[PDB]
């Protein structure tokens, strides 16, 4: 029974995952990852150009 | 590479949520790792989790032994003995968890 | 408030968010626009529940 409680409370970390996934640290994590992939590719083009 | 740091930014902040449950259950090791893949799978790619396909199945409520499971079965057919593995039909396609 | 600080002007198209700006948003900036976004949705989905 207390395995089965601590499954659920599992099973609504998906919310906690989202809300997580909408916090600051990680959503500045992926802003400077598409940053850097963004200045790759500008720095290609512009070569190219 | 999105993909992998949803991934591990889900494993990071699900490795606290499962080591109290790691120590508590050491028995069900297995069982909470598949979990926590599955979760950590749903935080990456975005595929929704069904709770009852993940939910543990308690067959039967714990006996306190005294007195002890008495299980009188008149009638020992198939289903009724061993149990039975229930489906679902879902617009024709049979699928059951 | 924070954006306008850096020179950019937040443009709200239905329920998107954009900076338009005389260059490239910070990344900080494009940070916190995703951010407030996905909390404009969880929001949404707050007020139903």
């Amino acid at each position: 029974i207390h395995l089965a409680e601590a499954v659920e409370g599992l099973l609504l970390e998906v919310n906690r995952l989202d809300e997580l996934f909408r916090q600051g640290s990680f959503l500045r994590e992926k802003t400077q990852l598409e940053a850097r992939f963004k200045e790759a590719r500008e720095q290609q083009l512009e070569a190219l150009r | 590479a999105l993909r992998r740091l949803r991934r591990d930014w889900a494993l990071h902040y699900l490795n606290n949520r499962f080591e109290p449950l790691f120590q508590r259950f050491p028995q069900a090791r297995a069982y909470l790792e598949a979990l926590r893949a599955r979760l950590a799978r749903y935080a990456e790619t975005g595929e929704p989790l069904d709770p009852a396909q993940w939910r543990p199945n308690l067959l039967t409520s714990s006996s306190s032994g005294t007195p002890p499971p008495i299980v009188y079965e008149p009638y020992a057919t198939a289903p009724r003995l061993f149990g039975r593995l229930d489906y679902l039909v879902d617009r024709g396609v049979w699928s059951t968890n | 408030r924070e954006a306008q600080e850096a020179g950019f002007a937040l443009s709200t198209n239905g329920e998107r968010l954009e900076l338009t700006g005389p260059g490239p948003v910070p990344a900080e900036l494009s940070a916190r626009l995703e951010e407030v976004t996905l909390g404009s949705l969880a929001a949404s989905a707050e007020l139903e529940v």
